[PDB]
RNA sequence: GGUUGGCCUCGGAUAGCCGGUCCCCCGCCGGGGUCCGGUGCGGAGUGCCCUUCGUCCUGGGAAACGGGGCGCGGCCGGAGAGGCGGCCGCCCCCUCGCCCGUCACGCACCGCACGUUCGUGGGGAACCUGGCGCUAAACCAUUCGUAGACGACCUGCUUC
RNA sequence: UGGGCCACUUUUGGUAAGCAGAACUGGCGCUGCGGGAUGAACCGAACGCCGGGUUAAGGCGCCCGAUGCCGACGCUCAUCA
RNA sequence: GCUGGGAAGGCCCGGCGGGGAAGGUGGCUCGGGGG
């Protein structure tokens, strides 16, 4: 039923803490609750970090256990893993969530603008196939 | 044309467990919900507003029932968004579990 | 705040779902609980049953009609619960006690409303997977419950018209889709606008 | 925003054929600044619209001592005609900036209000 | 102390209190548990203590 | 929901008033008129529909004839008894026929 | 005296979920099995809907199979506390109300609070204005004695 | 005033005692206040009438002010926890 | 500012190298799989 796990090379989001929305990667794993992290191309140098602020990703990079930061660069930059993730439904929910955030009180106003003309004609189109759909006589 | 008030209520006086210090009250500010984010709120008035039986004047307007006591918010209350208030006069009891109105007025953004 | 806070009590805790309800209604917060019936209690279905068993066993020696009263009904005894949290012997803790109701089931006034959760009482996250856990309804019905059948039989009644009404919610959002394809160079200008402030990515 | 007067107060004049608000004083204190602006420099503000012109103007019991005759005659506060010309003065060259940026007119015809789910200290002005 | 000989309590505790019957009448407070697959009939009746 | 019968006798009558010897008799007068006209029959129908698609258990008021018994007495004892044995729609005919 | 937009609902799992779709079975809709998507839930309650300055010239789009009647009449659903919804037929109105623009105007009350809603709020007496409708009981006193300290209770009192 | 009593520690008689008798310091008596739910003595701290700030001892699910921290690591299932 | 005049660490494929291994890379062998 798993199909994400802690291994060597996995690509972690922090979710919380001082490192959070940075990806980083598991060279290392200690004592079940902590993990030796390393995020060489998203500036989290290499530290111990609890596996309750990751949240485990899609991506795995190919490098041996404690290798140093200069081949886990490497991976990162071969695999292409920043551009890759920022491709991902997960990083547009981020930076979706970012850009809202962020919305000014005029930019309100034009999206209240927007959104009310595009729900008008969205339920106009829903009200006219709801007519097509009721127009049914066969026995 | 809109409320233009934050919504708060008043959840009790500033207290021991046998104590009350009924000159200052704490208010729960709807959508605050830790400390860190009670800085917006600091020093801005707040009111009670209440109805009454007898008319009495209204500022730029014609006498009716409504009542208000004036306050300000004083600082943060714990770690989960409570802030302190010092009223005019010492709030009611009976406005326990009620609205007061956090006005935006004195704004610094 | 100002509207009433529906709350589904199936998966929630006894204790930690009463803690949160007293501290709403004592902010002035009219709070509606349903479904009392599936509120859970941790440990295993025998001790808690030999909880309420001791309970029953406190009664006034001299008159029993004075004494404490057992609620046998699982929303009576939710409520009792609350209470317990509420300082009810003044006109503060009565006035909030008051801003309180109780259901086992889902009566016709909440059956057509949408439901919340507090997940910080929910048995899935507060409890460990692998500890045993009671029912209310099951210690209700066998401490003198009386109303377990037939609160089960319109329970699977109301469940019925809620799948017949959540069949025509998907089919009204399927046609939204539908209709979204259809009109699409006519709606793509304020999809951009919506797009780049953060709604609808 | 137009500028800051020798008071302390703003000059505001959110148009008067926007909003109705005409060429007038309010409370730095008593405002929301919000990240939207137009450049309004190049706009030139007239020199005499200063504090003393927009100080109220009232005169009440002069000659009038005991009050039994009504002293509610010249209550109305009228419009000068130079406050008639300092707005259009202004909003000559106000207008044309505000057109400028798109729906930004229907933006200052709107009010501001609080929705029940919206809280002033997430929001971003 | 413990009373001297053991003997049983005098009446019954399950017919309390001992007031005047609010009804002259006299309710059933129970009919037969009801199953479809009996004939339809009527269960109860009201007569008369002639002697 | 109940539902009483056309031509309800003095006897059982005398058990809705306290002084039956002042009172003008006037007990159930308006709702017999309903066994009567369409639109009160309708009502009636509708209210036995109801009873066959909500009703889990029925009962029958019935009267006993004090006439008919040698007491002081004239006002009758009026008392529910259960139907039981059938669908709720079988005692429902039942107790329709068994009516007056 | 409170209050100062609404949310009209799957069931649920948590070592798993949600959505969609072709074949089989159950009287033209559901249940399965493939297959395709999504899952730090985006068909997202960290969500969604509505969004209030008002009007006047005046264009472009959206619509135009549309919108509003405390306007009538009929039907349907809802019983767990239905106290609530929904669909038609007829009649009358405006082509307005939604987005982007043109155009100017409204007390612009001269910096200032209790403003802004629910709301035609709840309750109680009284007055006027129209229509459709109704003409009863309870208690005492008397009587009974299936009852009873007294209250209370069971009963009778111009018809066959 | 010349009846004292209590606590840490030392200490005698007694099986022991909320018993009886000593030493030392402190307290209660004469003393309110915060905490120990409650309480003469314990813990903190001693007091004119107030405003603001901060603490002690003690706490921060709800009663009931304060953890509504994305607190850390383990241990523990009790049919008298 | 101090400290071990910080400890680690980053870049320079660190270069001439040496040694050690294992939570053993490639290869090799065996046992289970996908055309
Ligand atoms: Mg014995
Ligand atoms: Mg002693
Ligand atoms: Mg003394
Ligand atoms: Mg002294
Ligand atoms: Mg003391
Ligand atoms: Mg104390
Ligand atoms: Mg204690
Ligand atoms: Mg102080
Ligand atoms: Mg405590
Ligand atoms: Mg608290
Ligand atoms: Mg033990």
């Amino acid at each position: 039923v798993f199909r994400r796990f802690v291994e060597v090379g996995r690509v972690a989001y922090v979710s919380f803490g001082p490192h959070a929305g940075k990806l980083v990667a598991i060279v290392d794993v200690i004592d079940q609750n902590r993990a030796l992290v390393d995020g060489p191309c998203t500036q989290v140098r290499r530290q111990a970090m609890p596996f309750k602020c990751m949240q485990l990703t899609d991506f795995i990079l190919k490098f041996p256990h404690s290798a140093h930061q200069k081949y886990v660069r490497q991976a990162w930059q071969k695999a292409d893993i920043n551009t890759k993730w920022a491709a991902t439904r997960w990083a547009k929910k981020i930076e979706a969530r970012e850009r809202k955030a962020k919305m000014t009180d005029f930019d309100r106003f034009k999206v209240m603008k927007a959104k009310k003309m595009r729900n008008r004609i969205i339920k106009n189109e829903v009200k006219k196939l709801q007519k097509a759909a009721l127009l049914k006589a066969s026995p | 044309s809109g409320r233009l008030w934050s919504k708060a209520i008043f959840a009790g006086y500033k207290r021991g467990l046998r104590n009350q210090r009924e000159h200052t009250a704490l208010l729960k500010i709807e959508g605050v919900y830790a400390r860190d984010e009670t800085e917006f709120y600091l020093g801005k008035r707040c009111a009670y507003v209440y109805k009454a039986k007898n008319n009495t004047v209204t500022p730029g307007g014609k006498p009716n029932k409504t009542r208000v006591i004036w306050g300000k918010v004083t600082r943060a209350h714990g770690n989960s968004g409570m802030v302190r208030a010092k009223f005019r006069s010492n709030l009611p009891a009976k406005a326990i579990g009620h609205r007061i109105r956090v006005m935006l007025y004195p704004s610094r953004i | 705040e100002v509207q009433v806070l529906v709350l589904d009590g199936r998966g929630h805790l006894l204790g930690r779902l009463a803690a949160i309800v007293a501290k709403q209604v004592l902010l002035g917060r009219k709070v509606v609980v349903v479904r009392c019936e599936g509120i859970n209690i941790s440990g295993n279905f025998y001790r808690n049953k030999l909880k309420y068993l001791a309970f029953l066993r406190k009664r006034m020696n001299t008159n029993p009609s004075r004494g404490p009263y057992h609620f046998r009904a699982p929303s009576r005894i939710f409520w009792r619960t609350v209470r317990g949290m509420l300082p009810h012997k003044t006109k503060r803790g009565q006035a909030a006690l008051d801003r309180l109701k109780v259901f086992d089931g889902i009566p016709p006034p909440y059956d057509k409303k949408k439901r919340m959760v507090v997940p910080a009482a929910l048995k899935v996250v507060r409890l460990k997977p692998t500890r045993k856990f009671a029912y209310l309804g099951r210690l209700a019905h066998e401490v003198g419950w009386k109303y377990q059948a037939v609160t089960a039989t319109l329970e699977e009644k109301r469940k019925e018209k809620a799948k017949i009404h959540y069949r025509k919610k998907k089919q009204l959002m399927r046609l939204r889709k539908q209709a979204e394809k259809n009109v699409e160079k006519k709606i793509d200008k304020y999809t951009e606008v919506l797009k780049t402030h953060g709604l609808l990515v | 925003f137009l500028k800051q007067l020798a008071s302390g107060l703003l000059l505001v004049t959110g148009p008067l054929v926007l909003n109705r608000v005409p060429l007038r004083r309010t409370h730095q204190k008593f405002v929301i600044a919000t990240s939207t602006k137009i450049d309004i420099s190049n706009v030139k503000i007239p020199k005499h619209l200063t504090d003393a012109y927009f100080k109220k103007k009232k005169l009440r019991k002069p000659r009038h001592q005991e009050g039994e005759i009504f002293d509610t005659e010249k209550e109305k506060y009228e419009i000068t005609e130079q406050r008639k010309i300092d707005q259009k003065a202004v909003d000559s060259q106000i207008l044309p900036k505000i057109k400028a940026i798109p729906q930004l007119q229907g933006y200052l015809r709107s009010v501001f209000a609080l929705t029940n789910g919206i809280y002033p200290h997430k929001l971003v002005f | 102390s413990h009373r001297k000989f053991s003997a049983p309590r005098h009446g019954s505790l399950g017919f309390l209190p001992r007031k005047r019957s609010s009804r002259h009448r006299g309710k059933v407070k129970s009919f037969p548990k009801d199953d479809p697959s009996k004939p339809v009939h009527l269960t109860a009746f009201l007569g008369y203590k002639a002697g | 929901k109940t539902v009483f019968a056309e031509h309800i006798s003095d006897e059982c009558k005398r058990r809705f008033y306290k002084n039956w010897h002042k009172s003008k008799k006037k007990a159930f007068t308006k709702y017999c008129k309903k066994w009567q006209d369409e639109d009160g029959k309708k009502q009636l129908e509708k209210d036995f529909s109801s009873m066959k698609k909500y009703c889990q258990v029925i009962r029958v008021i019935a009267h006993t004839q004090m006439r008919l018994l040698p007491l002081r007495q004239k006002k009758a004892h009026l008392m529910e008894i259960q139907v039981n044995g059938g669908t709720v729609a079988e005692k429902l005919d039942w107790a329709r026929e068994r009516l007056e």
